[PDB]
């Protein structure tokens, strides 16, 4: 009682969303650290 | 959208719908095939709108009423008419073989 | 390389091209619904229209149903090639002419 | 690439290119419904793994010119066969009645 085999119907699996937290943390920490270093530099040679 | 939308590779939609103001109109040129799969992922029953005839390939064809009362059923055993009435519109009519047993002729 | 839409999508007109077969999601169902409109399949002249009330089929021959297990046509509408056998369960009959031989109660 | 819709898709016409077939697939069922304004199911077709069941108020089959080759409504089942043949050897039993305008041995 089998008509076709069609080994191509592969539904997408239970693919959860990719974790954006790590990359967002990286691309938010890099400019945050840059801005903090900039503020330190501004204090250093603006107040001396 | 506004216009066409080409699609390569399969389309794993959840529930296709139709516009309120227009009737959904699936179309093809060779055939339109609707399939189904068992727990083993194998095609067992399928309907096919072909070139000239609509072919239904399954194990038990059935036609029901809106509520759910059976109205017609064809399977491997024998065809069954559940409405309790048949009507042949052919000019040649029925051609019985030996005898007929009814309590009323109208 | 897999887009995952997550909102009500209005694709308008869809044009499948190659290796694109509309399929249901992973192991639940595939429901096609028409909001107060008929759902009409088509192939040249052959049709299959799920309207309100009725469920019409239009073709030059008609519907044909056969069991794939044994490949014998269980019920065909091509009456000339496949004769019609009386289905069991009929309580009354309405024919244009009965060529019987004897009627008994 | 592959596309998955997590929400009800909307479409107007699903055409197919010439020389290319249109396919519908699933893993459990293919259900075609029709809804009214209040959205209750009126007509419904289910292409199950083993059973193909049609619902509604009237199911009919007709030729392109228009001729009822089959129609199974609630009241009666009309069949367009030009001649129905019964091959029973011991006779047939109709519990209710027959309705003919002509009887001819
Ligand atoms: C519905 O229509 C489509 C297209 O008209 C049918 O698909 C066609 O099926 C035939 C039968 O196998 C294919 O012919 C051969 O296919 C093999 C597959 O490997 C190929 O190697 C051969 O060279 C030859 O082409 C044909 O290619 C295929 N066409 C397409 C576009 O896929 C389908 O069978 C029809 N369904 C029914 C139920 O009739
Ligand atoms: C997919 O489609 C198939 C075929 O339409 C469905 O199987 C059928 O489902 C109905 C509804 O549950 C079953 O009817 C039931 O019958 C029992 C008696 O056996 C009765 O007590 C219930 O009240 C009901 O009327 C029917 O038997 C069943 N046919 C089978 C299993 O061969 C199936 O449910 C569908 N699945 C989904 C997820 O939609
Ligand atoms: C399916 O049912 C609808 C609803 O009863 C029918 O619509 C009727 O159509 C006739 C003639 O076209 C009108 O006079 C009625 O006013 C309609 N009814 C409503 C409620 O609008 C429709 O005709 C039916 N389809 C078929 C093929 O009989
Ligand atoms: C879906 O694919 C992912 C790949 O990341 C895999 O881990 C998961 O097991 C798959 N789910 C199923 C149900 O196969």
């Amino acid at each position: 009682g089998i008509l076709e085999h069609d080994p191509f119907f592969c539904p997408p699996t239970e693919a959860t969303d990719r974790d954006f937290l790590t990359d967002a943390l990286v691309t938010l920490l890099v400019p945050l650290l840059v801005a903090l270093l900039l503020t330190l530099l501004l204090a250093y040679i603006m107040c001396f | 959208l506004e216009g066409e939308s080409e699609f390569l590779f399969p389309l794993y939609a959840k529930e296709i719908r139709s516009r309120v103001d227009s009737s959904l109109l699936l179309q093809s040129t060779q055939n339109v095939t609707v399939s189904a799969r068992n727990s083993e992922g194998e095609v067992t029953g399928r309907v096919k709108v072909g070139a000239q005839m609509v072919e239904v390939q399954s194990q038990h064809f059935q036609i029901n009423s809106e509520d759910g009362k059976p109205l017609f059923s064809a399977e491997e055993q024998d065809v069954v008419v559940g409405t309790g009435r048949l009507r042949v519109t052919g000019p040649e009519g029925a051609l019985f073989e030996h005898s007929v047993e009814t309590p009323l002729v109208r | 390389g897999l887009l995952r839409f997550k909102q009500v999508s209005d694709m308008g007109v869809i044009h499948p091209l190659y290796k694109s077969t509309v399929g249901g999601r992973r192991n639940e169902n595939l429901v096609i619904t028409g909001n107060n409109q008929p759902i009409v399949f088509q192939q040249g002249t052959t049709k299959l229209s799920v309207e309100k009330n009725k469920t019409s089929i239009t073709s030059d021959i008609g519907m044909q149903f056969f069991d794939p297990r044994t490949h014998n046509i269980l019920f065909s509408t091509d009456y000339e090639t496949h004769e019609f056998h009386l289905p069991s369960g009929v309580k009354s009959l309405n024919v244009q002419k009965a060529s019987t031989e004897r009627i008994t109660s | 690439g592959d596309s998955e819709f997590l929400q009800p898709l909307y479409a107007k016409e699903i055409k197919s290119r010439p020389g290319n077939a249109l396919y519908f697939k699933s893993a459990r069922n293919v259900t075609v419904n029709i809804l009214n304004d209040q959205t209750k199911v009126l007509t419904q077709l289910v292409t199950g793994p083993k059973a193909v069941e049609a619902y509604g108020k009237r199911f009919e089959v007709k030729t392109v010119s228009g001729k009822l080759l089959f129609s199974a409504d609630d009241s009666e089942v009309v069949v367009g066969a030009e001649r129905l043949r019964v091959l029973g050897a011991e006779g047939t039993v109709f519990p209710k009645s027959i309705e003919t305008p002509n009887v001819r041995a």
